[PDB]
């Protein structure tokens, strides 16, 4: 997918490796290299009145 | 089994009366929603957001999401016209004096305070702070709330313009410019239009203002205290809100594919194959977004009806003096001071309401030289041994003179004369 | 709302043309560009309020005001052996 | 001025030109003609092809024909107000402030137009106001007199009394004000003579 | 149930009927089927 990723905070456990939201769409996950949560988030959107 | 209320046996006869023999004035309070949360939803991201491959199909399938936003402009325009169409009805914002003194009245309760930097009334803090993520959850996926055109502090100005002109003038800045006048004979107005005469507040207005103090302080803690009271307007924030999270749980069901992910549908299988188990998706979330948009339109019909109410409501019963029963108030209506809400307008109607009433016998008519008196305003009652005329809210014996009442033919054809002698100055 | 580029934000507050949103309107005024202010609410009057005085009117005005209602609208049907399955 | 009965025409005809667009769509099939589907594939997919574009279409009329009832239960709203103005605004004198027309309200006067009435609301509104000095009621000989109808005005020497929506100065009179109680409990009490014919 | 001259007899409730309903209300809901 496509989104922007920052550090989150979101204390993971070691067997979990994703994170669900209420629309069964994944917010954070972790990084396989190098263990880190991260957040997905899209860029920003809206829209455009002229 | 549910009980329709008390037992009254109203005692009927052909000669007694009831007439009332003092008053209390009541501020009763009214609450009705306005307008509503605009939202407005995306195209394709709610649909399927972060994927190209279904972009481009979904190109395919009509121009649903266009009318959907039109739609969804049409209620927003609609719902920023339900509040222009209720406090936006002067064209000059009018200015409470600096001498508060308006003859005993108390209305520090209803006028806004300047020292809070809302500019509120006390009563319109406990309006908005009793009625109250999912709002960075939702925005992610199309569904966004656009704010409306009129702040709360531009409705805190209409209302607090639309309370000075009601204190220094009454309705005369309603029909036509704002005449001047001082509230105590604005009262004597007041109950004049109702059929009390103005001696009856010009010699107790001592005690109408410190019970009109005393409504207005209760209907305070009546607000606070109940929290039921603010509950029409909530329902507006609840239901909406549940229009919003369920159309969020509709993007976790699969309408009959192999899952709700289409990045997981992308990725495993190919396009040819992939073309019936995207179309599935897009046409669930369709017809959800549908079944949205066309819910939130009788929504927004109701609202507007409501919102009609109201304006009609604070064009009777503000700017002037309706005589429409259980329409400004339950009973004798007075007048009417308007406060907004979140969402919402709160009438606070004060209403007269007769009180202590005293049985006395009554006669159609009388007639001294052989001529029927009838009374030209008022009733004949008796006390037992004489007879006075009183007018029909308010017990006030006077004697029967040649000016209050009128001949009409003899007394032999009607029913129910008594002989009594008429006074003529 | 948002972002709004495009027209400059004057201080001055005129009559709204354009609604934009949260207060802020816009217009096309004097050359001539887009500006953007806070919509006003109407003229500041102040009631010359007293215990004792009264403004009484001394003439008066006959106005006509036209008021559009809706009633009806265009009657339309439609079959289904004809929008569906085209012969 | 013509636009509220100009949107009725609008919508209703967007209500049709989307019902039209929604021909040219496919619904997920190959196409949105019928014949070429029919002979380009077979009886046995051709249902499974033009059994999409039939469910779409319908749903697409059902959506117009759900949408026209909310759009005739607007119209049927604003229908019966403007009966309710009919029989209140032109078949009488009603009182009720801002229902027919800004102002004391007249008369009415009734006029067609397209799918439309337009009422015009011919009303009175009070100009050229001019301040006065006002008593809630005045006493002769020891005995409070209220106005009767009216208002008591004066001119900075003199008293009269004047109707609430015309400045018509007139002598204080005995059947002009009537007597009801003493002049000690009202606040505001001014003293002055009254006349009596 | 003298009030003047006035039959309020078929608008007022009838203790007859077990009902408690009046002679029009009868008819109100022998119509609606
Ligand atoms: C009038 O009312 C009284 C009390 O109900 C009743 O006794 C009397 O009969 C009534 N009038 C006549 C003359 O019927
Ligand atoms: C009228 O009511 C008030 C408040 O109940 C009371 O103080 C007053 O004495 C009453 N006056 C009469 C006429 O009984
Ligand atoms: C009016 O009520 C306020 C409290 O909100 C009080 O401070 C003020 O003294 C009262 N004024 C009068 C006229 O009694
Ligand atoms: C008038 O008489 C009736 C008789 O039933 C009584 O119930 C009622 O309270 C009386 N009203 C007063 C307070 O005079
Ligand atoms: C009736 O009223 C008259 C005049 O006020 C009074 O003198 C008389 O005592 C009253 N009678 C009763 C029974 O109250
Ligand atoms: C009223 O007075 C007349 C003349 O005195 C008399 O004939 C008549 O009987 C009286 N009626 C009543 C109600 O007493
Ligand atoms: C009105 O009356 C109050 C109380 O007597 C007084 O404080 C105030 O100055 C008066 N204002 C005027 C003269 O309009
Ligand atoms: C009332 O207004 C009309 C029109 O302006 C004017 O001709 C007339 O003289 C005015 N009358 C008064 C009383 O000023
Ligand atoms: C007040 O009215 C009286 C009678 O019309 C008049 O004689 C007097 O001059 C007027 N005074 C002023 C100051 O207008
Ligand atoms: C009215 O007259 C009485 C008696 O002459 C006097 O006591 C009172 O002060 C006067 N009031 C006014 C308003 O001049
Ligand atoms: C009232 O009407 C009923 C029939 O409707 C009749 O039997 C009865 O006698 C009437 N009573 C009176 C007051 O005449």
């Amino acid at each position: 997918g496509t989104g922007v990723l920052t550090e989150s905070n979101k204390k993971f456990l070691p067997f979990q490796q994703f994170g669900r939201d209420i629309a069964d769409t994944t917010d954070a996950v972790r990084d396989p290299q190098t263990l880190e949560i991260l957040d997905i988030t899209p860029c920003s959107f809206g829209g455009v009145s002229v | 089994t549910m009980s329709l209320g008390a037992e009254n046996s109203v005692a009927y006869s052909n000669n007694s009366i009831a007439i009332p023999t003092n008053f209390t004035i009541s501020v009763t309070t009214e609450i009705l929603p306005v307008s509503m949360t605009k939202t407005s939803v995306d195209c394709t991201m709610y649909i399927c957001g972060d994927s190209t491959e279904c972009s481009n199909l979904l190109l395919q399938y009509g121009s649903f999401c266009t009318q959907l936003k039109r739609a969804l402009t049409g209620i927003a325009v609609e719902q920023d016209k339900n509040t222009q169409e209720v406090f936006a009805q002067v064209k000059q914002i009018y200015k409470t004096p600096p001498i508060k003194y308006f003859g005993g009245f108390n209305f520090s309760q209803i006028l806004p305070d300047p020292s809070k930097p809302s500019k509120r009334s006390p009563i319109e803090d406990l309006l908005f702070n009793k009625v109250t993520d999912l709002i960075c959850a939702q925005k992610f996926k199309g569904l966004t709330v656009l704010p409306p055109l009129l702040t709360d502090e531009m409705i805190a100005q209409y209302t607090s313009a639309l309370l000075a002109g009601t204190i220094t003038s009454g309705w005369t800045f309603g029909a036509g410019p704002a005449l001047q006048i001082p509230f105590p004979m604005q009262m004597a107005y007041r109950f004049n239009g109702i059929g009390v005469t103005q001696n009856v507040l010009y010699e107790n207005q001592k005690l109408i203002a410190n019970q009109f103090n005393s409504a207005i302080g209760k209907i305070q803690d009546s607000l606070s205290s109940t929290p039921s009271a603010l509950g029409k307007l909530q329902d507006v924030v609840n239901h909406n809100a549940q229009a919003l999270n369920t159309l969020v749980k509709q993007l976790s069901s699969k309408f009959g594919a192999i899952s709700s992910v289409l990045n997981d549908i992308f990725s495993r299988l190919d396009p040819p194959e992939a073309e019936v188990q995207i179309d599935r998706l897009i046409t669930g979330r369709l017809q959800s977004l549908q079944t949205y948009v066309t819910q939130q339109l009788i929504r927004a019909a109701e609202i507007r009806a409501s919102a009609n109410l109201a304006a009609t409501k604070m064009s009777e019963c503000v700017l002037g003096q309706s005589k429409r029963v259980d329409f400004c108030g339950k009973g004798y209506h007075l007048m009417s001071f308007p406060q907004s809400a979140p969402h919402g307008v709160v009438f606070l109607h004060v209403t007269y309401v007769p009180a202590q009433e005293k049985n006395f016998t009554t006669a159609p008519a009388i007639c001294h030289d052989g001529k029927a008196h009838f009374p030209r305003e008022g009733v004949f009652v008796s006390n037992g041994t004489h007879w006075f005329v009183t007018q029909r809210n308010f017990y006030e014996p006077q004697i029967i003179t040649t000016d209050n009442t009128f001949v009409s033919g003899n007394c032999d054809v009607v029913i129910g004369i008594v002989n009594n002698t008429v006074y003529d100055p | 709302a948002g972002c709004l580029i495009g027209a400059e934000y004057v201080n001055n507050s005129y009559e709204c043309d354009i609604p934009i949103g949260a207060g802020i309107c816009a217009s096309y005024q004097t050359s001539q560009s887009i500006i953007a202010y806070t919509m006003s609410l109407g003229a500041e009057n102040s009631v010359a309020y007293s215990n004792n005085s009264i403004a009484i009117p001394t003439n008066f005005t006959i106005s006509v005001t036209t008021e559009i209602l809706p009633v009806s609208m265009t009657k339309t049907s439609v079959d289904c052996t004809m929008y569906i399955c085209g012969d």
